[PDB]
């Protein structure tokens, strides 16, 4: 299945840029053993060949990831931005999508990884869901994606 | 350079078993999905059957009517990918093919657990599932006569039939005659055998001078068979 | 589960699609791939828009609803060759499964129509309890023809083996077939003929019990 766990949640500030926030949402991961030491590396070389920005609306999304050779157990990591930040367009767009929603992932499975991927397909559309996320506290996300990453695995 | 290799391939009876074995080379073949892919005589590509990764924990799919005589695994500290194959069926006869599996998936219009697509094939190995036995041909004359003349030109022959298994090579004059030698791939028939056709356009302007003798090898029954093929009378 | 057109025909330099429909291609994309006789089947195409590098560029992929589609801008003589659809079986499956395949014919090549021979069977063979009659097909393009066989004029099913047409050094076809009969039919009737019709084209040969071999 897939590990999400509390300090997999974190909120971040109004300075970082796009390495501090690879670097962030990967440390938990590493620490727990759920990746490689050098993962979040291999994210943002990931990130600068194959960018993951989606400029949905209300609020531009991101979904860092790598290769699956590089993770341990499957784990996501959720990171709330405190000002958006430009991620390029995953879509091959030239313009840059701000973002202040990132999931990253770290799924060895090919059956997670779509799972995943369609799920959270359908999370970026509800616009409610959304806008709960960036008012929500850590515990109150990790309460609510818990329950719904679990609904995955079954 | 990706290089994948399939051996093991032969003639099994109904009811037998076979192992099939891949190497493959050039690639991360620990972290890759790998699939046989099978095509019997005449036939069209049909899946067999698929393993995964380590991620998957190896896990592997199969296609219906192969579920639960097949199994499908995997050797990576020697990169080899096997196939193997209980009580087999006539219809399990045909070309087998290893193949390098991609994975697609397309964020915004596809849908779990997206596609798989082959990147990388082995040239195959031949199965062959039948309960004939070994027999060397019965080799028979096709005399040219006035109804095998177009005009300038002569056509004869030698039919060799009712042989088992594949090939026999058929040669004129020793390897002598080259120059208008046509020999016909074989037919199976529903009996079980082969038979085939070795035919000669010679000058029309020839047939009372020249000699015509077709050379029948069979190597898997031993048998070597010369047969003079003239005009009758 | 996916379901293909048996065969198509394109003229040389033009453009054709081929396609390929099943349930599944509402919900997945699907492969391509090209075979010709004796080689590794070469991926084409796969996905909403990826052609692997190394194909040639006229080589394009689409999908819409049901349907997944191959097209070849300016079709070459190299095209000629059999062209085999892949996705899941079902959407939703963790299987895959190939449509039935193909057959692209180019023409790049003048049409021929194929030279037939007939032998009767020999006396050798007559003193075995058998008797065959061989049709040797050759020379002929493009490389499809279908052979019928009668005994004096009416038609025979039974005892009929056929091989499916092979390419010769000289780029067109041949084929053979086999009628397979008992001494006494043989001798029965007052002639047998194969007949093989070629693009609208039926020649016939016949051959006669009142000996020759």
């Amino acid at each position: 299945g897939i590990h999400f766990r509390r300090h997999y949640v974190r909120h971040l500030p109004k300075e970082v840029s796009q390495n501090d926030i690879i670097k962030a949402l990967a440390s938990p991961l590493i620490n727990d053993g759920m990746v490689v030491s050098d993962f979040a590396d291999h994210v943002i070389t990931r990130e600068q060949n194959f960018p993951t920005g989606l400029p949905v609306e209300p609020v531009g999304v991101a979904i860092p990831h790598t290769d699956s050779k590089y993770v341990r157990q499957n784990a996501i990591s959720v990171g709330i931005l405190a000002e958006p930040v430009n991620f390029e367009d995953a879509g091959g767009e030239p313009d840059p999508v701000p973002v202040r929603v990132v999931f990253m992932l770290a799924l060895g499975n090919w059956f997670d990884i779509t799972n995943v991927l369609w799920w959270i397909k359908a999370v970026i559309q509800d616009e409610d869901f959304m806008q709960q996320l960036l008012v929500m506290n850590d515990d109150e996300i990790y309460q609510s994606i818990y329950t719904r990453i679990s609904e995955l695995e079954h | 350079e990706v290089q994948l290799v399939e051996s093991g391939g032969g003639l099994v009876k109904p009811g037998g078993s076979l192992r099939l074995s891949c190497s493959a080379s050039g690639f991360d073949f620990d972290n890759a999905w790998m699939t046989w892919v099978r095509q019997p005589p005449g036939k069209g590509l049909e899946w067999v059957g698929r393993i995964t990764g380590p991620g998957e924990g190896w896990s592997v799919d199969y296609a219906a009517p192969v579920e639960g005589r097949f199994t499908i695994s995997r050797l990576n500290s020697i990169n080899f990918l096997y196939l193997e194959m209980n009580n087999l069926r006539m219809e399990d006869s045909g070309l087998y093919f290893c193949a390098r599996t991609g994975k697609y998936y397309d964020f915004w219009s596809g849908y779990p657990p997206g596609e798989e697509y082959f990147q990388d094939w082995g040239r195959g190995t031949l199965v062959t599932v039948s309960s004939a036995s070994t027999k060397g041909p019965s080799v028979f004359p096709l005399a040219p006569s006035s109804k095998s003349t177009s005009g300038g030109t002569a056509a004869l022959g030698c039919l060799v039939k009712d042989y088992f298994p594949e090939p026999v090579t058929v040669s004129w004059n020793s390897g002598a005659l080259t120059s208008g030698v046509h020999t016909f791939p074989a037919v199976l028939q529903s009996s079980g055998l082969y038979s085939l056709s070795s035919v000669v356009t010679v000058p029309s302007s020839s047939l009372g001078t020249q000699t015509y003798i077709c050379n029948v090898n069979h190597k898997p029954s031993n048998t070597k068979v010369d047969k003079r093929v003239e005009p009758k009378s | 589960e996916l379901t293909q057109e048996t065969g198509v025909s394109v003229a040389l330099g033009d453009t054709v699609t081929i396609t390929c429909e099943g349930d599944s291609l509402e919900s997945h994309y699907a492969s391509w791939y090209q075979k010709k006789p004796g080689q590794a089947p070469i991926l084409l195409f796969y996905g909403k828009n990826n052609r692997p590098s190394g194909v040639p560029d006229r080589f394009s992929g689409s999908a819409s609803g049901n349907e997944a589609s191959l097209t070849i801008s300016g079709a070459q003589a190299e095209d000629d060759a059999e062209y085999y659809c892949s996705s899941r079986d079902k959407s939703g499956s963790r299987l895959s499964v190939f449509g039935g395949g193909t057959k692209l014919t180019v023409l790049s090549q003048p049409k021929a129509a194929p030279s037939v021979t007939l032998f009767p069977p020999s006396s050798e063979e007559l003193q075995a309890n058998k008797a065959t009659l061989v049709c040797l097909i050759s020379d002929f393009y493009p490389g499809a023809v279908t052979v019928a066989w009668k005994a004096d004029s009416s038609p025979v099913k039974a005892g009929v083996e056929t091989t499916t047409p092979s390419k010769q050094s000289n780029n067109k076809y041949a084929a053979s077939s086999y009628l397979s009969l008992t001494p006494e039919q043989w001798k029965s009737h007052r002639s047998y003929s194969c007949q093989v019709t070629h693009e609208g084209s039926t020649v016939e040969k016949t051959v006669a019990p009142t000996e020759c071999s």
